[PDB]
């Protein structure tokens, strides 16, 4: 998981 | 406040911001080419498995 900036 | 965490499907592709750390090109799982983003190195939860395949051996 990535935070989608 | 952050974005939404969204899971990961594969990196795509990598550059160094102007401090001199990875940014990478991140396919999300259930999206395609359309939907990349490019996202700094803190925005990613335990994907070193992803990076290590980009970069290969």
């Amino acid at each position: 998981f990535a935070l989608k900036s | 406040a952050s974005g939404d965490l969204y899971e990961v499907e594969r990196i795509v592709d990598k550059r160094k911001n102007k401090k001199g750390k990875w940014e990478y090109l991140i396919r999300w799982k259930g999206y395609g080419s359309t939907e990349d983003t490019w996202e700094p190195e803190h925005h990613l939860l335990h994907c070193e498995e992803f990076i290590d395949e980009f970069n290969g051996l």
